[PDB]
């Protein structure tokens, strides 16, 4: 999971060149994947 | 305590203008440095004087 | 956390308050902005009536 | 002599010394001793902020026109009386081939990219008896066809060809002293989508073009004298393998390709269904 | 600046929560509204400087 | 948006009100000043949110993300 | 004119203002990030060495 | 005057040229130089200086 | 009479495209006889600007 | 967070509903506490979980 | 509020009046000077660069750039970028190994400090790699705002 590129849950993994175009999809714009690193905020 | 003089009030609508604080404070002291005439450069964001 | 409403009015349980003494005006700490009367151009209070006029 | 200067903290000295910028105070200092080296730093950003020399070489270019604050007679004597020096230099032929390969990329709406590469193939070698002459478009589409294939842009021959004609001989010629002087100073699979951009199908056969290819590309039967004909077929058989009408006889003058040649790959794609499809 | 005024000198308190900070009677030979307007500081380095800045 | 938590000036918790706001309006045909006056707002400074706040939240809503 | 006659300078600050009653008017009031910024000199005598040492 | 202005020194024979600190190469600091006015219009006169004398 | 006029498309659409991303009103010739604020960038703070 | 909701709002949303604080004085504040990041004894833990169903 | 100051409650400020959002983006991509092999948008360790700044790249990941929803400070880089000259002797001489950097990382402005939020890449018109990022900050009003 590295990539989205659309409305589409496509999670490419993407090394190189395995259908930037995703398959159930027909886009081109790949869309980057919000991390699973841990983040904090602060309700004040 | 009561103030003496009676005060007018009410509801009215304003609304928020851009130019905050927080992009118009701005300082030097002993910065880089211009190439051609050897002052201090310009630019708030580009730390000048 | 605990916090108080001094910092952040998050932690206020206060929400509102009321205030008035001498409804009738009695100790004169106003005077009031009038073009014809007081009397007739302001609203009493609604404890006027638990003291006398 | 060498006249070189680096820098050393003279109160730490045990490296070549760990020191840091202080960009935003202009000055250096010995990161370990703490100690300022030099001050007031020149700028390195914002003089990039404020706003080709080498492809167009060592002489400096000058696009020169007419301006505001002059008469408009005045421009006209300007333009006359600017042409006294466009025959000592061989800088005139190079922003003239410049300006024919300008003419060409452009029309064959090139990136901006393969320009600058065809630009730079034509300065690097740009003279010598081995270029002798090749009426210009030898040597021109030559550059053009370098640059853009080693732009990753593979085009075709009969493309470069109808674009400008150049007999196909002393282009190939041409080519292989280009590859013979390149090679001393120093993608198939990329044709099909600009063939079904020109027949106007959907991702997945371009996909199962891709596969095919590969696949046909691994076993056997090069089958053809330039393949890119088998390459094609692949396009053929995937469109035969969906049921969408681009009859051979269409493509054939679709794609400047005999249909004989279509029917031939149809046949020894027929005997070969075997390993070709994916799902 | 248009006038003698509007280079005056000042002593210097420092106060949190940043914008700079100054009486009202001070105002109008500045002529300067609160409407969004901006000032400049000079802090002078040595003693001469410092001295003849505080006594003129 | 949504309609704010705790009114600004006063801080009575406002937002458990909305959709009944919503519904007094939809089925009980009512008039709106006496809707919030049964809804039990009776100073101001709380009436005014409910009174002009506006729903962004649901024209954000509806596109399609992921 | 724009390199002799004027020039930029160093040591200068400009931020917004805003009135206040409790500066009597040779007084203004700045930042702490401000006068953290900018810096003066100061000579090291017999008198201020110990202030001075603490404030290193 | 005779030891500071003279009209035969009035019209240009031998050209000073001023050192790169008064045409400094902008070093364009994107990867390039980006080299300046003053010294290609100076490349200019050399240019048409030796086509002068060549052609002479 | 064809290779000229995609060199042709290529003039007219840097034409156009130049004039509207810059605003002179002119073609790359160093903006002769023109206007400068002809295409300024839309403004985007509210809906009503 | 996925929604469309934006992630500060959701903490400052978050951060003011009203909380059940009869027993407040049985705990103790965080900066007086004998502990580090939030023990049983000064602080207590929320969890919200949704779904697009 | 002489002069059209204004005393404004503290308290509302902290329900949230007037608050609001801040999107700011950042426009990069990789530039073909060739001979044509380009830059890279990598993560440029110590041993490779010229010059890099103090932005302690540890924010970017292994393709070189930040990941969303992640929080950074304002000397922070969020975009890795190196020389790909060749003309140079680009590993081999006028330079140690600090292989082939002359790196050209862009920071983020110095002042603010937001949340990385909806990084996308896709190539440019002729097809490059071409990054916009956009960050994401919360502006309470303080003293000095115009109202
Ligand atoms: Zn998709
Ligand atoms: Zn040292
Ligand atoms: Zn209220
Ligand atoms: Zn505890």
């Amino acid at each position: 999971l590295k990539y989205i590129c659309a409305e589409c849950s496509s999670k490419l993994s993407l090394s190189r060149t395995d259908a930037v175009r995703c398959k159930d999809c027909g886009h081109r714009i790949l869309l980057k994947a919000r991390t699973k690193r841990l983040v904090q905020f602060e309700a004040r | 305590k009561k103030l003496m003089a009676q005060i007018f009030f009410g509801p009215t609508y304003y609304q928020r203008l851009r130019h905050m604080v927080d992009d118009k404070i701005h300082a030097r002291a002993r910065g880089p440095m211009q190439v051609l005439t050897r002052q201090p450069v310009e630019g708030r964001s580009r730390d000048g004087g | 956390k605990k916090g108080i409403a001094k910092e952040h009015a998050k932690w206020g349980p206060a929400a509102a308050i009321e205030f008035e003494y001498d409804p009738w005006n009695k100790l004169k700490h106003t005077d009031y902005w009038y073009e014809q009367d007081s009397a007739k151009e302001w609203p009493q209070s609604k404890n006027c009536e638990y003291e006398d006029p | 002599p060498n006249l070189n200067i680096v820098l050393t903290c003279p109160e730490c000295k045990v490296y070549p010394p760990k020191i840091v910028e202080r960009f935003s105070e202009g000055d250096v200092v010995c990161a370990l001793c703490g100690l300022v080296l030099s001050d007031k730093l020149v700028d390195t950003r914002s003089e990039w902020r404020t706003f080709n020399p080498l492809l167009d070489g060592n002489n400096l270019s000058t696009r020169i026109g007419k301006g505001e604050t002059t008469d408009m007679r005045f421009t006209k004597e300007l333009n006359k009386a600017q042409g006294k020096n466009v025959m000592d230099k061989k800088d005139n032929e190079v922003q003239a081939a410049f300006a024919k390969i300008t003419m060409l990329c452009d029309a064959a709406e090139l990136p901006k990219i393969v320009k600058d590469c065809a630009k730079e193939a034509y300065k690097l070698c740009h003279d010598e008896k081995t270029l002798k002459g090749k009426s210009m478009e030898s040597i021109m589409a030559a550059s053009i066809l370098i640059g853009c294939r080693r732009a990753e842009v593979a085009r075709t021959f009969k493309e470069i060809q109808s674009l400008i004609h150049v007999k196909t001989k002393e282009f190939g010629k041409t080519l292989n002293i280009m590859k013979n002087i390149l090679r001393g100073k120093s993608q198939n699979l990329t044709y099909i989508p600009r063939f079904c951009s020109h027949l106007g199908l959907p991702m997945q056969v371009t996909t199962s073009a891709e596969y095919t290819a590969k696949k046909c590309k691994e076993i056997k039967e090069i089958a053809g004298k330039s393949p890119i004909t088998i390459a094609v077929v692949s396009i053929y058989l995937n469109i035969l393998l969906f049921q969408i009408p681009i009859t051979a006889a269409k493509v054939g003058q679709t794609l400047q390709v005999t249909e004989g040649t279509i029917k031939s790959g149809y046949k020894i794609l027929y005997e070969h269904r075997d390993k070709l499809v994916d799902p | 600046s248009l006038h003698k005024m509007s280079m005056m000198a000042h002593r210097v308190k420092v106060i949190p929560y940043s914008t700079f900070r100054l009486n009202l009677s001070v105002t109008s030979p500045y002529n300067a509204d609160f409407d969004g307007d901006e000032m400049n500081l000079h802090v002078p380095q040595s003693e001469e400087t410092r001295a003849e800045l505080s006594q003129l | 948006m949504i309609v704010p938590v705790r009114c600004f000036s006063c801080g009575k918790v406002v937002g458990d009100k909305w959709e009944s706001y919503l519904n007094l309006l939809q089925e009980d045909e009512l008039d709106e000043g006496t809707a919030l006056s049964r809804l039990g707002l009776k100073r101001y400074c709380c009436r005014r949110m409910i009174l002009t706040h506006v729903d962004l939240i649901e024209k954000f809503l509806r596109y399609n993300p992921l | 004119r724009g390199n002799l006659m004027g020039k930029r300078v160093d040591f200068s600050a400009r931020t917004v203002i805003s009135g206040d009653p409790n500066l009597e008017l040779d007084q203004v009031g700045v930042p702490k990030s401000i006068a953290k910024t900018l810096t003066y000199p100061e000579v090291v005598t017999p008198y201020n060495i110990d202030r001075l040492t603490q404030l290193v | 005057n005779e030891v500071f202005s003279r009209p035969e020194w009035m019209i240009l024979t031998c050209l000073p040229v001023p050192p790169p600190p008064v045409r400094p190469s902008i070093s364009f600091n994107e990867s390039q130089r980006g080299e300046d006015d003053l010294t290609f219009k100076l490349a200019d006169i050399l240019k048409a200086n030796i086509s002068l004398e060549t052609l002479e | 009479f064809n290779m000229k006029l995609a060199i042709n498309a290529k003039t007219i659409t840097s034409g156009l495209k130049y004039a509207l991303a810059t605003g002179n009103w002119g073609e790359q010739k160093k903006a002769m006889s023109s206007r400068a604020g002809v295409s300024q960038v839309l403004n985007r703070y509210t809906y009503s600007s | 967070n996925t929604t469309v909701l934006a992630d500060e709002f959701i903490a400052h949303r978050l951060g003011l509903i009203p909380l059940q604080s009869m027993d407040i004085e049985q705990l103790e504040y965080s900066r007086d506490c004998f502990c580090e990041d939030h023990c049983d004894k000064c602080s207590v833990v929320l969890t919200l979980q949704a779904f697009g169903e | 509020n002489q002069e059209d100051s204004m005393i404004m409650n503290q308290s509302s400020i902290d329900r949230g009046l007037f608050r609001s959002l801040f999107f700011r983006s950042y426009m990069d991509q990789e530039k073909k000077y060739g001979m044509s092999i380009t830059e890279t948008f990598e993560k440029p360790q110590r041993t490779n660069t010229l010059r890099m700044k103090h932005g302690t790249y540890d924010k970017l990941d292994d393709d070189g750039l930040i990941a969303p929803g992640v929080r950074v400070s304002g000397e922070d880089v969020i975009i890795g970028k190196t020389t790909p000259i060749s003309p140079d002797e680009e590993e081999l001489g006028q330079r140690t190994a600090y292989h082939s950097k002359r790196d050209a990382s862009t920071p983020l402005r110095s002042t603010e400090n937001g949340i990385v939020d909806q990084v996308l890449v896709t190539t440019n018109q002729d097809g490059l790699k071409f990054v916009k990022v956009r960050v994401r900050t919360t502006k309470i009003p303080q003293i000095g705002d115009k109202f």
